[PDB]
RNA sequence: CGAUGAUUUUUGCCCUGCACAUUUUAGAUGGAUACGAAUAAGACUUUUUAGUCGCUGGACCAUAGCAGGCUGGCAACGGUGCGCUUAGCGGAAAGGCUUUGUGCGCUUGCCGGCGGAUAGCAAUGUCAACAUGCGCGGGGAUAAAUCCUUUGCAUACGACUUAG
RNA sequence: CAUCGGUUUGGAGCGGCAGGAUAAUGGCGGAGGAAUGUGGCACGGCUUCUGCUGUGUGUUAUAGCCUCUGACGAUACUGCCA
């Protein structure tokens, strides 16, 4: 609702298209978008069947020369962006610009790992699958139709959740204290007017 | 005192269209804040302001304003219709406005 | 010993509390179907609603028959004094909260704004000491 | 309509675009896999094919009407001076590919590879590697902070090494600069041996053995502008043709209302980058050697 | 048709303590412990006592409500192998060329190496799963004991000992040889 | 749709030869009362020699539920058109009131067998007053005695498009 | 897209501290406010029995002062900004995150004194980051490439490999 | 900016009146009946009978429900307000 001036979705957890439209109207007015964690999106319907939609596209390409074809990248963050592409008039200056204020990748790169990551409830897998339905994950498809960085990844990936529990504890440890000294602070003069406020 | 704002903020989000034909006359503006056609009624019939920068000085100044009104709401997400003196040119889709808290009826 | 983990549910039945509206309270008299229930309570209408429509409380009204009528539901709810067990717990409070702060003025949020610097400055002189 | 009779195709497809190689010097595409149990070795040489010559052999494959038989073959000698160690690179693993974070020299580069670096050498200063030179006041510092920083985040550490060109019969003055990947033994193992190997020079004798099967990296014989008969190995068209034999019949059919791709046209023809596998090594003579 | 509720009673018994949190079954008993995930299952698990575990699912269609009894069956299984266990017999089976089998270990993994099977000079080698043990009999000729607390890991085994035998380009119901699973029981007799 | 259950009376128009003609009730489950006397006609010309100009519209009034706020099940008696023959079933409906359970009905022909407004005629709607009553399984299941049952995974609606904290589906 | 070498004796170039002014902005107008994972599950306490929390960010931080002036006292020995300065971590696009001591301020934690008018009853009523240019100051360094002749590992011509 | 006139879109709009089964319900009182049978009683398996619980019995008890009904009193819905 509020008019943010970077928007970082933690794209784990969410499905390809719903989540694709979403950020199409937000690059569309304006908003500028950064999506992170692409390899951790998902697709409905079991890996399979998505393996064989892959096929059916990489089977087309231009004839009389195979370069001026349709370019099917592997990537997860590019397979993000091949669907946000399609729901964007890409072919005017304004789609243009709507799709410059986009950036996809895959893991957390600086200087996004130490920023704060939303999530789209209305594109979320957990909240918007019935619970028994199969699902795909858009890294293993990608290392299935030719990704060939999903162990490096995966490496940065628990580097960086290393380094973030480092700096999860120091901030838990830092908030209980002032928890407490807060506490001392309560019921003085101050503290009980602000209860009266609802504060 | 860091902050100063006494407007709303606002976007230029399109003009009033069909899907092949559109209308430059009435411009649509998303309110921050505003997500429902009751919260947009408040903003009825408010100023609007465009604030751009141009090459040449006037008086002075680089600063250019262009003028409007919120008129309607429009659809049922709390987008309103906006008038202006001078429709909004289409590079603006996007652009920030200023939404004003005048005329007051509070 | 086995040591299973349970799920610790709110479950549909009769005598469980409900919030409708996001303001009334009402008691779950019958159950329809899996989707629908009839409800009943001392401030609202008794009638048939959707579950989607309603939110399950953690407080459930005990020892209430199945299909009691709306004398007997005010009767118990008084009896049980469902009110207050509401009131007690931290989600009506936040409401509560949530509702005084929406009816202050612009002359209350300066007082609270001053008041919060004061009590700014007395947690930060606590916290350099501890 | 179909083709009366079914014929393969006439060339690979997998060799696309038949155009100039970049550059003279083969540039390895892929260096073998690491494996860290390995002693620390070199993992490719830079030589010179001098010539091809006969050999006469004791063949030994049991099941051949040519067993215990002498066999006739033809040999290639390659002119291998050793290669002299001037660099080393360290590369990060990206989830965009490898990456080159740091490169250091040695502290004294000779003159056949400081040539490499310009395009007029008698017309310049010779100016190349002076500043990196002085880098070496007495203690170098920044030279063990960089090889700290190799050892620290690359994974695939790669030696800047260049031929002595001076040993050859050729006339270039220039010499060649490649880098070759150090494979076996943990990072920090690589960096200490390319460290220990500055300014020293590598010899054959320690990176191929004889009977080992090695690959060759060059770019091939060119030909220039080439013609569809002898670029692909098509078919010539009758002697008694309107405006000439040696040439493509049917380029493609109506539709698509393209020329395709796949379809045989004149064009430079040679001077690829080949990389052939599974080649011998009859023999490794020395210099020092005079028979 | 969305059955309100279904429910199973899994039985323990005395020496056996089940544990399961998350949808992860941790059945230990005299004989070990085995582990399962059951997280692809949407199911409750209530603890009625130290004897009697419910299974529970909740407004289940047929699928789902299908998809309760296997796992009853399956920590069942689990039970029963870690306080009786699982023993899997099979005979040799030819007509003319006996088959060799032997329990050798390569590279530091067990194997089993199935030779002259029709008389070819194939050799077979069947990788043998952890925590499966096999055994060349002493009592019966031309037997091969599969033993283990994991039923699954164990007849998988049996398996892809059965299936490495298969006979090629002859008519199958002339040519029976290979290896058959004859006796699928527990370790302890009951 | 919107129903309500509409009385309809009816007769032939008085003739010198038959000046009193019999009375003809009907319950008429329609959206309005346009509709009702319109389904009424519908349903005596499938039954008796009258048409809408030989006939006339005596009564049209509500039948409002005897108890809207009291948990019933009612066994409906239908025959239905397919895209085949005619077929005729009985199905059961739990709801507080009868018109409830007939708009519970329109939408679940339609959901089931494709079976429209126009294709669908009600038979009769009975409520089932006793346990023994009840036939189908689909609703006996909510006949048992303390019936609890939770409701596993909720989804709450966001008003906001951005969650800066991690989801969860807890009830 | 990366690493690396050398970067004009010219009044030309690089780095850096200021100051002035300009062109531009797909569009600042308090803060992009950092665990991870699951969801038929999480996090606390007693106990592993049970109780409690959520049921949205209408949150949290910041926010009072001529767009924030000039002065004084009181209470604490805190907070915050700038400046050097200490050490550590961060290579995925690290270019950032903490940290040491120190100086100058300000402090709305509390109480005061003086000042704002006239922009006239509104007119964005002009206050931001990036970049360039120009004046100084402080340092710092002192090239190549192309044509040309030659070469034939190349070649229609360009290009390419060489040497000078 | 104010006010006027014309057109027009709204409000969690407010009030008054009318009609229907002179709404049906609901609350109160009376009559009757039953079970998805409350208490109680009798057999049981786990509980120092620690919302204990199951099965039988029978009819408000230490819960209640259903049907009919007598006098009230509302609201919903649909209309109208010059």
């Amino acid at each position: 609702s509020s008019f943010e001036k970077v928007v970082v979705i933690d794209g784990k957890g969410h499905l390809l298209g719903r989540l694709a439209s979403i950020v199409s109207k937000q690059i569309l007015n304006g908003q500028k978008v950064v999506v992170v964690r692409c390899e951790e999106l998902n697709i409905s319907g079991e890996f399979f069947r998505n393996k064989l939609k892959y096929h059916d596209y990489l089977r087309k390409a231009t004839r009389y020369n195979k370069k001026k074809g349709p370019f099917h990248f592997r990537a997860p963050s590019r397979i993000l962006y091949k669907a946000i592409r399609g729901m964007i008039p890409h072919k005017t200056a304004r789609g243009k610009a709507a799709l410059e204020r986009l950036k996809v990748f895959e893991g957390v790169p600086p200087p996004y790992d130490k920023k704060k990551r939303v999530v789209v409830p209305q594109a979320l897998r957990v909240l918007r699958l019935k619970p028994g339905r199969k699902y795909t994950t858009v890294g293993k498809l990608s290392s299935a139709v030719g990704w060939k960085y999903e162990s490096v990844v995966e490496k940065l990936e628990e580097k960086r959740k290393v380094q973030s529990a480092e700096y999860y504890a120091k901030k838990k440890a830092l908030t209980k204290k002032l928890n407490a000294a807060k506490a001392s602070t309560a019921e003085s003069e101050a503290a009980q007017k602000l209860a009266a406020f609802g504060y | 005192a860091e902050s100063h704002r006494l407007y709303v903020k606002g976007k230029h989000i399109s003009y009033q269209r069909s899907k092949s034909v559109t209308n430059p006359n009435v411009s649509l503006i998303q309110i921050e804040g505003v997500a429902s056609p009751k919260d947009a009624k408040f903003y009825l019939g408010k100023r609007i302001a465009y604030v751009y920068r141009a090459p040449k000085e006037i008086r002075g100044s680089k600063i250019r304003v262009i003028w409007g009104k919120v008129t309607r709401t429009h659809g049922n997400n709390g987008l309103v219709r906006a008038n202006f003196k001078k429709n909004l040119p289409p590079k603006t889709f996007g652009a920030s406005v200023r939404i004003m808290l005048y005329p007051s009826n509070i | 010993s086995s040591t299973v983990k349970a799920a610790n549910w709110r479950f549909v039945e009769v005598g469980r509390v409900v919030l409708v509206d996001n303001k009334e309270l009402a008691t779950i008299v019958e159950i329809i179907d899996q989707k629908r229930v009839l409800i009943d309570g001392p401030k609202i209408q008794r009638q048939a609603i959707a579950l989607a429509k309603i939110v399950l409380t953690p407080i459930v009204l005990p020892n209430l028959p199945r299909g009691s009528r709306t004398a007997t539901v005010t009767k118990k709810w008084a009896a049980a004094d469902i009110d207050a067990k509401w009131a007690a717990s931290g989600w009506a409070k936040k409401l509560a909260n949530k509702e005084r702060r929406s009816q202050l003025s612009d002359f209350e949020r300066f007082q609270v704004m001053v008041l919060k610097k004061q009590r700014r400055f007395a947690t930060k002189k606590a916290l350099v000491k501890a | 309509s179909h083709r009366k009779y079914e014929a393969p195709r006439h060339g690979s497809l997998g060799f696309l675009p038949r155009k100039r190689a970049a550059k003279q010097r083969g540039r390895v595409k892929s260096f073998p896999k690491d494996v860290k149990s390995k002693p620390v070795a070199l993992t490719a040489f830079l030589g010179y094919k001098a010539g091809m010559t006969t050999i006469v052999r004791d063949l030994d494959r049991p099941g051949s009407k040519m067993h215990k038989r002498e066999v006739v073959e033809a040999a290639t000698v390659v002119d291998t001076p050793p290669m002299v160690v001037v660099g080393v690179v360290g590369y990060v693993e990206t989830p965009r590919g490898l990456r080159s974070l740091t490169t250091v020299w040695a502290e004294h580069l000779s003159e056949e590879v400081r040539r490499r670096f310009y395009k007029n050498w008698y017309k310049s200063k010779k100016k190349a590697f002076t500043k990196y030179s002085g880098k070496y006041a007495t203690d170098a510092k920044q030279v063990e902070t960089e090889l700290a920083r190799i050892k620290k985040y690359a994974s695939v550490v790669r030696v800047l090494a260049h031929t002595q060109i001076k040993k050859t019969p050729l006339s270039q003055k220039k010499a060649h600069l490649a880098e070759i990947q150090i494979n076996g033994g943990s990072v920090s193992d690589k960096v200490d041996w390319a460290k220990e190997h500055f300014e020293k020079e590598v010899s054959v004798d320690s990176v191929f053995e004889q009977d080992e099967m090695i690959d060759v990296i060059a770019v091939t014989k060119g030909h220039g502008f080439e013609g569809v008969t002898h670029r692909w190995g098509t078919k010539k068209l009758p002697r008694k043709t309107h405006r000439g034999l040696r040439k493509v019949a049917c380029i493609g059919a109506w539709h698509p209302a393209n020329v395709n791709w796949t379809v045989a046209r004149a064009g430079q023809n040679g001077y690829h980058h080949r990389t052939s596998i599974n080649h011998k090594v009859y023999r490794v003579g020395k210099g020092t050697d005079e028979a | 048709m969305k059955y309100i509720q279904t429910d199973q009673i899994l039985d323990i018994p005395e020496g056996v303590t089940v544990d399961i949190k998350a949808r992860v079954v941790k059945v230990t008993g005299p004989r070990g412990e085995l582990t399962k995930d059951l997280k692809h299952i949407d199911v409750t698990f209530n603890k009625i006592n130290n004897r009697a575990i419910k299974i529970t699912v909740h407004n289940g269609d047929r699928k789902h409500v299908a998809a309760l009894r296997t796992v009853k069956s399956l920590i069942a299984n689990l039970i029963t192998g870690v306080t009786k266990g699982y023993k899997y017999k099979m005979r040799f089976v030819y007509a003319h060329f006996p088959i060799n089998v032997n329990i050798i270990k390569k590279d530091g993994q067990d194997y089993v190496e199935i030779r002259n099977f029709l008389g070819e000079k194939r050799v077979r080698e069947v990788k043998i799963h952890e925590g499966v043990t096999m055994e060349i009999s002493s009592t019966q000729k031309d037997e091969l004991i599969v033993s283990g607390n994991s039923l699954e890991a164990v007849s998988q085994n049996a398996a892809d000992i059965q299936q490495i035998c298969r006979v090629r380009n002859k008519d199958i119901r002339k040519f029976l040889d290979g290896i058959y699973v004859s006796e699928r029981g527990t370790i302890v007799e009951e | 749709s919107r129903l309500n259950e509409y009385q309809v009376i009816g007769r032939n128009l008085p003739t010198e030869s038959v000046p009193e003609p019999k009375l003809f009730r009907m319950r008429i489950f329609a959206p309005n009362t346009v509709v009702a006397k319109s389904r009424y006609w519908y349903f005596l010309q499938k039954l008796h020699k009258v048409k809408k100009a030989s006939g006339e519209i005596v009564s049209v009034n509500i039948i409002s539920e005897a108890k809207p706020t009291k948990v019933k099940t009612f066994g409906i008696w239908l025959r239905y058109e397919s895209r085949s023959g005619i077929h005729n079933m009985y199905k059961e409906y739990r709801d507080v009131t009868r018109v409830g359970a007939v708009e519970t009905m329109y939408q679940d022909l339609a959901a089931r067998h494709r079976a429209r407004f126009r294709s669908i005629h009600i038979l009769k709607v009975v409520e089932l007053e006793k346990t023994d009553d009840v036939k189908r399984q689909y609703v006996k299941q909510f006949l048992t005695k303390d019936l609890k049952f939770p409701l596993p995974h909720r989804v709450q609606k966001s008003k906001k498009l951005f969650q800066a904290t991690a989801p969860t589906t807890f009830y």
